[PDB]
């Protein structure tokens, strides 16, 4: 049934409580949604938004509510997306990579839509793959490699150290668009804060964590003030051993 | 999440230990809770 | 006196649920603090016996050790 | 029947020859190698 | 009879055991001795 | 790995195998532990 069933609506048990008013009004919602559908089905270019790998109908653990992390998803990146799509057809960049897309646009005046569009879908894509929703305790080796650059004689200084570091990188990025990264620069860690339409690829660096410092993520929950909270926040729900496995691979 | 809050807490020190101390004599039986504190750690399950 | 009881039974089930919950409790509760005052020393003497002079002499010569273990 | 009823009651004699051996009355989970691998006294009487 | 001859589930008992297990304790089954190397032949060759 | 005795070689040498200990707490005879870690290991089973 799940192909017959629309995208946004929960398939479950009948508690008999329908008045047939609404009930009505449901199947009149599902004939749109059929609709809708049927011309998203021809709307649809080369790249699409990215499968998430966690349930998001609740919100992200101790970091989103449902309507942030959806004001997210459903709104600004597949806005990106429609532009990236739109700006990718018609051009030598037909159907290529999402790096040949970035890497052959880097830091040209002409080709900006598409080279911002296509870093803004990185960006949001290596976002969602950095948020594990109850969070993790980040493994040994990546501390061991961490601890020989930033810490100070003291244990796992380098943790706090690191998402102190993340804090003061994001504070210190004015125009809240943008996204702050911890990377591999292929000899040494750092954390970077990339603008909005730049990505770490682009730079060529290797991406270990994404954090979204536009204000559109934090608004809704936090406020305009909350950014400290926010990253501290982030912190209780990021993916570390992904940025382990990922700094492995680039040693060797 | 849990489970790692706990293994940061206790940190080194010995789980049995642990169990002496958390159950004062009265308490409960600590065979009980070294039983559940096993099955949830490793062979992860709802803790009771 | 059968209306009566019946009828409380039939509308208010758990006052006598919770009745018997602590009747119960006042039953069981002192062999289950035996049990647990019990084990847990148990598990204190055995645990505090490992700092003892027996477990120094048994990192200075195993064998002497594990001999009067197997004849002790 | 009859078969069940004799090898319930060898079981019945024999576990409550391991696990209390002294009578004491109550459960050993560390017997003696003597009551483990001990035959049963009442097979002999039977054949008697 | 041509069953027990072959490890079966070799490398998955030998993880389990490695992982799990204390190294005082544990039996581990070696690939290389086993029938075909521990592994599944190539088609055309082992005769089915 | 030291130059101490396990209870295990000790049985070895004495020909008691692991079975004639079967009245003492200790399962792994090959671990190099005292009795009253054994008995503490253990202690969550019975």
């Amino acid at each position: 049934y799940h192909a017959y069933v629309p995208k946004g609506a929960s398939v479950q048990m009948g508690e008999t409580f329908m008045p047939s008013n609404i009930a009505t009004a449901v199947f009149r919602e599902t004939e749109a949604a059929a609709a809708r559908a049927d011309k998203t089905k021809e709307e649809t270019g080369f790249f699409s938004q990215p499968r998430l790998n966690y349930p998001v109908s609740s919100g992200i653990p101790a970091l989103f509510s449902k309507d942030q992390f959806d004001m997210q998803y459903s709104l600004f990146h597949r806005d990106v997306v429609e532009t990236l799509n739109r700006h990718t057809l018609g051009t030598p960049l037909e159907g290529h990579n999402l790096e040949t897309v970035i890497r052959k646009t880097s830091f040209d005046a002409t080709q900006a839509v598409a080279h911002t569009a296509a870093s803004e879908h990185f960006n949001y894509c290596f976002f969602y793959k950095s948020l594990r929703p109850w969070g993790t305790a980040p493994p040994p080796r990546l501390r061991e490699a961490l601890q020989l650059q930033y810490g100070t004689n003291g244990s796992a200084d380098a943790m706090d150290e690191v998402r102190r570091i993340v804090w003061v990188t994001a504070a210190s990025h004015q125009e809240r668009c943008g996204w702050v990264y911890l990377v591999w620069s292929g000899v040494h860690f750092d954390v970077v804060e990339f603008p909005h339409g730049s990505c770490p690829i682009a730079s060529d660096l290797i991406p270990l964590l994404a954090l979204n410092v536009h204000e559109s993520a934090y608004i809704l929950d936090y406020g305009t003030s909350g950014l400290k909270q926010y990253v501290e926040n982030y912190f209780k729900a990021c993916n570390w051993p992904l940025a382990e496995r990922y700094y492995l691979m680039a040693i060797g | 999440a849990l489970g790692r809050l706990f293994s940061e807490k206790l940190g080194d020190r010995d789980v049995h230990q642990w169990a002496v101390e958390s159950c004062a004599d009265g308490e409960a039986d600590v065979r009980q809770l070294l039983l559940s504190l096993h099955e949830w750690r490793e062979r992860g399950r709802p803790p009771s | 006196v059968e209306t009566f009881n019946r009828f409380f039974y039939r509308t208010m089930p758990m006052l006598n649920f919770y009745q018997n919950v602590l009747k119960h409790y006042s039953e069981t509760i002192q062999p289950l603090r035996q049990a647990a005052k019990s084990s847990t020393r148990g598990l204190a003497r055995a645990l505090e016996s490992e700092r003892s002079a027996a477990m120094e002499e048994f990192r200075r010569n195993s064998e002497r050790y594990w001999r009067n273990i197997i004849e002790g | 029947e009859g078969s069940l009823e004799y090898f319930e009651s060898q079981y019945r004699s024999a576990e409550r020859a391991v696990y209390d051996e002294e009578g004491r009355g109550v459960r050993n989970y560390w017997p003696s190698r003597d009551a483990v691998e001990g035959i049963a006294q009442e097979e002999e009487n039977d054949a008697q | 009879s041509w069953w027990e001859p072959l490890g079966y589930g070799w490398e998955q008992h030998n993880e389990e055991q490695k992982a799990l297990c204390d190294v005082t304790e544990q039996r581990l089954i070696d690939g290389s001795n086993l029938p075909f190397g521990g592994k599944l032949p190539p088609f055309g060759t082992s005769y089915g | 790995d030291t130059r101490r005795r396990t209870l295990e070689d000790v049985l070895k040498r004495l020909g008691k195998t692991t079975r004639d200990l079967g009245s003492i707490p200790i399962v792994n005879p090959r671990v190099d532990v005292g009795l009253p870690t054994h008995i503490k290991r253990n202690y969550q089973l019975h």
